[PDB]
């Protein structure tokens, strides 16, 4: 709730911070409204580049617990 | 990039139908261990013969 007051948005965990002191099923129709409301700004579409490359971009480490991928 | 190598315990598993048979051994050359080999020979005072 401290990234969502970065962004600029200030009514939305005001909604939140309404409802951590209630905790209860009669008011999360408006908390699932709210994650509801999110998916309706539109797609993040980007480059075909720059989704490959930071997706394709992992680190490997050779100290990992090899006990464990033999029984894997 | 480098990926980790990773090598499991394992080994093959053949069926009954394809186990070959033990191949016969007959030896070539005898079975050898102790070799003649050519030494001087010093007498009782110490001298070379």
């Amino acid at each position: 709730l401290d990234n969502m007051r970065k962004a600029g948005l200030t009514d939305i965990p005001k909604m939140i911070q309404d409802w951590l002191v209630d905790c209860s099923i009669e008011k999360f129709p408006l908390m699932a409204k709210i994650y509801s409301w999110s998916f309706h700004v539109g797609f993040r579409k980007q480059k075909m580049l720059d989704a490959a490359l930071d997706q394709l971009k992992t680190e490997y480490t050779e100290d990992v617990d090899d006990e464990m991928y033999r029984e894997y | 990039k480098t990926i980790p190598t990773f090598e499991p315990k394992e080994s093959i598993l053949k069926k009954l139908e394809d186990i070959k048979p033990e191949q016969v051994k007959k030896q070539t050359k005898l079975f050898r261990i102790f070799e003649p080999r050519q030494l001087p020979v010093y007498r009782a005072n110490g001298e070379k013969e």
